[PDB]
DNA sequence: TTAGCTGGTCATTTTTTTTTTTTTT
RNA sequence: ACCAGC
């Protein structure tokens, strides 16, 4: 709690400087309420005042999402140029003010903030719905512990360093504990190699096991970062358009077409799998110039354990075929990685040797008493994942990766 | 509270409109929201406009939530602040202007607070004394943490805070921001923080607003009263260590070997028989403190007036006897040599005089604080004590010791002796004891140094005095200090060479 | 305000009470009902006389306000008319408690209620002396609060003795014990209640545990500088007043600061000093050199030398390493509040009150003697209630003839200055005498209440180079 | 003809009795 | 509508 009150008292004395420095630059104006006027001032949190003040300072948007208004976000507040060299520096302060406002409203001032769900013993209890999405993915609520800022966003490490497992001093020796975090690698991208291995005879599920996939994909597609390559590959895979994967590099629809052709002509089995799904589910789709009228044949899909997975739209069928089969292997893995630990001779809970703390969509965070217990957990997670991969006869080879640390900033 | 999304109708969106449990909807795209005087000023009558304050810094939503609205009645600008109750109804108002002409309308109770109608449960509370600091703390914390404020000033702290006792009892930590005090609140719960400016607004308008928010979340505990521990004195014990030098007595060096002079906060009692030369020794000590060390000296002679002691000082510095010679007074008034003696003494205005029991201490306090004197000399305390005289002289000595303490001023006091019971007289050569002081027995308990003079006017040598230290609370050495011989021609009592 | 509200003209209805725990049968029996006037439902209770005629309404809202419709007497009880005798009554405090008790007994024992509560219970019990004479046992059932205990203590005086019994409850009153399922305890407190025990009187038989634990804990706290002082007085104890006297400048403060040093260093007790002869800058300054066996303020050459070499911080750390010294700087009402804050909050065990002659002469009073007596008895009451070692310093007065007290005069016990109750309410009187051999000081124990041996206790010498009080031989 | 799955944000004139000083018979 | 998460 102290390490987040220090953060709140730090960056609550920054948005009270980014408005003082900014209202003297962007002045006030009379706005019509005999003509009744009022003296309204510049509010940077609004996306109308910035739109007006950039409209009357010499900027043309050339991007019209709304029918009479432009779009204003972080990707057009970078590519904006004005004549006055003061406003060119003021726009960066506007973006920093919006970031600080979102940080404050998430951390400490919201209705569902972190400091309004801390119990007497210094712990946060958040509800986790195991089946909240239509594809078997768990949802997190009151508060959401799967939505805190990562280590790549600004003020991210200072927000994840408070959510540690070394803040629990032991009740019998007065010592802090150790945290182990285990993440699966290439989960839905390896489920794809499971599902299409009957088409290309299994010569795609061998390159995934031969070295890292996203690093060599970044090498092959000359993306700047591994995170951008990882965003791009699933953006291409889950049915994008001509522009929404050219926007990842910022280029035009020419590059947005040639990247689709380059990653479609490598393995010509994704289109065959998509045609198989279309021939299995849908039978006829009448076209309307503003809508779509479809006569269905099977609205549901059998999952990995017979569950009728519901399909919302016929172009998200590959999505609800991949992620609904990817969530269930993690859901069995989190069960088996304690069914082996209890049978190994340990004790679950705070008065034992280990305790689960949070389960976000891919990785698990467990906190344990000694480093040898951490090593036992980080060993048996692999055996649990391999038993999951053997129980359902996957054509791939599943594998994870674990880290050890004091808090959830090294164990990300 | 947020429930789910409905499709909006004005903008035609799909998942823009959000429904709530209170019955109202809100769209995030089209931004459309759905659903004295003893006279309370009506909002539709007084032309109520929620304008903002530019020169101090207050947003519009803060004035809409707190109820601090500008009226445009009578062609002028009034600032009406509203007080409410726990049910949320208008009880009283305050109409404030540029001339601060307060017009408190309605039923203004003794326990009214500003901002108690929105905030009833929580953990921490910040209490201020005005309204502008309350709005400043709400601007810093974005109107979401419990802040209340008083309604009768900082002088009704024993009445307003005491009447509201079950209201403040619901909160866990009560933080005060009055002045940079009341104990009626329950103990172990009250925190008081310190800011480098007068209030919170002078910290907000000058860049110290961060130091506001650091004093809210980490406010220190309440020390109850002026008692201190033995660790917070650590610098001041150093500071008094680097201050404390004794003012040396002249005429004899035997005193300074066993008295160490005079220090700050030091009442020194001087006595002898009836007419044995107290005023001569005190006047010589006054001259040697005035013209030789640069200390500003304030006399308060009550026996004689200003002109006598002025002429005696002028005659005494020039090694002569001024008033005891008509020929010298007739001489120095003709040739104009008097200003040569006046300017060499009173050039750097070190001397201040008094022209003759509660107004006298006020005049001494004005002489100490306003003018800046360092050594105050009184004389002949028997007039000031002229009901029961023991109680008067005890209260007088207590007030003089209280004035000398915590100021750092040397205070020289002259007293006499009573009639002896048997034996011979004090003026004929009787050795004086410590319990010979008249008026009470309180003069020897509050005096930090007692000096007595003895001489024999009808003996063989009527100009050889004996100095006797009766009490010394600093060193503890008493007895005969030395011998001094009085001059019949120059008025200078000087260190002699006789041994008894 | 107008008149007695009729139930027809106010839409009355006799129903149950769900959130309180009272059924409709008991409300039908008593006459507690609900009217509908001014839109908001208002509950109303009925007052009757001894005959049975309606004399008053009592109207309560949804926000707990009171409203009397007319003449409100003091001899009117809520629940009195139904019974005209019996062998056992139960008197409550509020008004719902009567319904609570008559709910759980099916109207078998007479239960009455008070018309004012606990604030004006003595007035409504003094005028109701004649109604309780026809009864045999009375069980008072009040709140378990401070006002409830005060009302049950002050209301049992005007009642007849031998019949008033007081019951205790684990709840606030009977209603929370009705709600929380504690219906087995309130039925035993009616039939078997506590007998007479007013506060102030203690039986000699029921005092075994306090006398057992009292001789177990305090005692000790030896003096310093001499042996005969502990041979005669056996140290200083909790709840006593030790009064040290001398003349003028005879060493009445040096001995006390030496004892404070020995009791703050060698034994680890929290010591609270109230020095009024000097400021806080001096009384915390001489302790440094006194612990380092020198005279600090009495030498100007050593002060600069301990400023320069940094040894002053070492001397401050080796003495004040613990929080064992609490100072005070300078009406007579707030000083005892400071002493209560030193005793209850901080936890001091030795409190020194130096130079008392400037807290009785600095206050504006016509008569000094009554102020000295009141201050002394209130200070003794404080030291007896809290039980703290308290040293007080006072002075002597002028002798009638002979020598002076500052030259070796043997002091008597009537030489205490100011009054004659300074020796009647003090528990030990120690006098220090010397003659200016300027350092041979003798100690006279004038009065000891614990032991009996008085007189000459010993001799000491004051060191002019270090500052300690050394024992001598003579 | 479409990257996908979630969460979180917001607005209205005389008596009697202790105690401290100081003349003189 | 904006941000954040996997
Ligand atoms: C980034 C991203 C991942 N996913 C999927 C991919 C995974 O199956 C799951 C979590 O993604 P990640 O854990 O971020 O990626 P990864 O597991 O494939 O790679 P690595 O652990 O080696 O760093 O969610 C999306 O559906 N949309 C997305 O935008
Ligand atoms: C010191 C001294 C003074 N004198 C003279 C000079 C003084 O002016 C004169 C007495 O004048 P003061 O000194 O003024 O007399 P005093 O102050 O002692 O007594 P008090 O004020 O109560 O009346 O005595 C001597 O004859 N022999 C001496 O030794
Ligand atoms: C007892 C004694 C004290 N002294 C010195 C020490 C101190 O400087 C001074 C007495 O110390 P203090 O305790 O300050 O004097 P005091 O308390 O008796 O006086 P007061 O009634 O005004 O409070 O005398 C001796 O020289 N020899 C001694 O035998
Ligand atoms: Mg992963
Ligand atoms: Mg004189
Ligand atoms: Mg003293
Ligand atoms: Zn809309």
């Amino acid at each position: 709690t102290k390490a987040i009150e220090e953060l709140y008292v730090e960056l609550a004395a920054r948005r009270s400087e980014l408005l003082r420095k900014l209202t003297e630059t962007f002045g006030s104006w009379y706005q019509p309420k005999y003509t009744p006027v009022e003296h309204v001032v510049f509010n940077p949190s609004s996306r109308d005042h910035i739109q007006k003040k950039l409209q009357e300072a010499g900027w043309v948007p050339t991007k019209y999402t709304d029918k009479g208004a432009p779009v204003v976000d972080d990707e057009v507040l970078e590519g904006v140029r004005v004549d006055d060299p003061e406003k060119q520096a003021a726009i960066d302060l506007i973006k920093e003010y919006l970031m600080i406002q979102k940080r404050i409203g998430q951390s400490a001032e919201g209705d569902k903030a972190w400091l309004r769900y801390v119990a007497e013993d210094g712990k946060i209890h958040g509800s986790v719905n195991p089946n909240g999405a239509v594809t078997g993915r768990a949802t997190h609520a009151f508060p959401n512990l799967a939505q805190i800022p990562g280590v790549r966003s600004p003020y991210g490490e200072q927000c994840r360093a408070a959510f540690g497992a070394e803040h629990h001093l032991d009740g019998i020796t007065g010592k802090p504990w150790v945290q182990a975090g285990i993440d699966a690698s290439g989960l839905e991208l390896r489920c794809l190699a499971h599902f299409m291995a009957r088409f290309d005879n299994g010569e795609y599920a061998h390159e995934i096991l031969n070295g890292d996939i996203h690093t060599k994909n970044q090498i092959a597609a000359e993306l700047p970062t591994r995170d951008n390559a990882k965003t791009f590959i699933y953006g291409f895979l889950y049915g994008a358009g001509d522009e929404k994967i050219g926007q990842i590099v910022g280029a035009g629809k020419e590059r947005g077409k040639e990247l689709k052709k380059k990653f479609l002509e490598n393995t010509p089995a994704i289109a065959a799998l998509r045609e198989s799904i279309q021939q299995t589910l849908v039978e006829s789709s009448q076209w309307v110039a503003g809508e779509q009228q479809v006569k269905w044949k099977r609205r549901w899909i059998k999952g990995l354990d017979g569950r009728k997975v519901h399909v919302r739209s016929p172009h998200a069928a590959l999505n609800t075929l991949l992620q609904s089969a990817g969530a269930l292997i993690c859901k069995l893995w989190i069960i088996k990685t304690e069914e082996m630990l209890v049978e190994k001779g340990l004790k679950h809970g705070w008065d034992g040797d280990f305790a689960y703390m949070a389960w976000v969509h891919d990785e698990i965070q467990v906190g344990c008493r000694t480093e040898e217990i951490a090593q036992v957990v980080i060993e048996t997670a692999q055996e649990a994942m391999r038993w999951v991969g053997d129980h359902w006869n996957f054509r791939c080879l599943l594998d994870t990766e674990g880290k050890m640390g004091p808090n959830w900033a090294i164990c990300h | 509270v947020f429930l789910y999304h409905i499709p909006c109708d004005n903008c035609g969106s799909s998942d823009g409109n959000s429904l709530f449990s209170d019955g109202h909807t809100f769209c995030y795209v089209c931004e459309k929201w759905t659903a004295m005087t003893y006279n309370v000023w009506n909002f539709g009558e007084s032309n109520g406009r929620y304008s903002a304050l530019t020169a101090r810094g207050i947003s519009k939503e803060t004035c809409q939530k707190a109820g601090y609205w500008i009226a445009k009645v009578d062609g002028v600008m009034y600032q009406v602040a509203d007080y409410r109750d726990q049910n949320g109804n208008i009880v009283s108002q305050k109409v404030r202007d540029k001339d601060k002409n307060f017009k408190t309308t309605g039923s203004h109770k003794s326990d009214a607070l500003f901002g108690k109608h929105l905030w009833n449960g929580g953990k921490k509370i910040v209490v201020t004394e005005g309204e502008i600091d309350m709005l400043t703390v709400m601007e810093l914390q974005d109107c979401k943490y419990p802040v209340v404020s008083l309604g009768h000033g900082a002088s009704a702290a024993k009445k307003t805070c005491a009447a509201n006792y079950e209201y403040f009892d619901q909160f866990e930590q009560i933080i005060l921001m009055f002045d940079m005090a009341a104990q009626v609140l329950p103990a172990g719960k009250v925190r008081v923080a310190v800011l480098p400016c007068k209030d919170a607004n002078e910290c907000h308008l000058n860049g110290h607003d961060r130091e506001i928010m650091e004093q809210v979340w980490n406010a220190g505990p309440w020390i109850p009263d002026g008692v201190v521990s033995a660790l917070s004195l650590r610098e001041r014990i150093r500071e008094h260590l680097s201050s404390s030098v004794g003012l040396l007595f002249s005429g004899c060096t035997g005193i300074n070997d066993k008295t160490l002079g005079a220090r700050g906060g030091e009442v020194i009692m001087v006595t002898s028989g009836s007419g044995m030369g107290k005023s001569t020794f005190v006047r010589q000590q006054a001259l040697q403190w005035g013209t030789a060390m640069g200390k500003k000296v304030g006399l308060a002679m009550l026996q004689e007036s200003v002109e006598e002691t002025a002429e005696d000082l002028i005659g005494l510095h020039n090694r002569v006897r001024l008033r005891q010679s008509d020929s010298l007074k007739r001489e120095i008034i003709e040739n104009g040599k008097f200003d040569q003696w006046f300017d060499e003494l009173f050039g750097n205005d070190t001397f201040h005089l008094y022209d003759s029991t509660d107004r006298l201490l006020a005049k001494l306090a004005y002489m100490r604080s306003g003018l800046g004197c360092d050594v105050i000399i009184l004389d002949h305390i028997s007039i000031v004590v002229s009901s029961d005289e023991r109680k008067m002289i005890d209260n007088l000595m207590t007030k003089l010791k209280g004035f000398a303490k915590s100021t750092g001023v040397v205070l020289v006091v002259i007293c006499h002796l009573k009639n002896p019971d048997k034996g011979k007289a004090h003026e004929e050569g009787r050795p004086v004891s410590i319990t010979d002081l008249r008026g009470s027995g309180a003069l020897r308990q509050l005096s930090d140094t007692i000096i007595a003079l003895e001489r024999n006017q009808q003996g063989d040598m009527p100009n050889l005095v004996l100095v006797r230290i009766l009490k010394c609370r600093f060193t503890g050495d008493t007895g005969i200090a030395g011998y001094m011989e009085y001059n019949k021609e120059t008025g200078w009592l000087e260190p002699s060479s006789y041994s008894g």
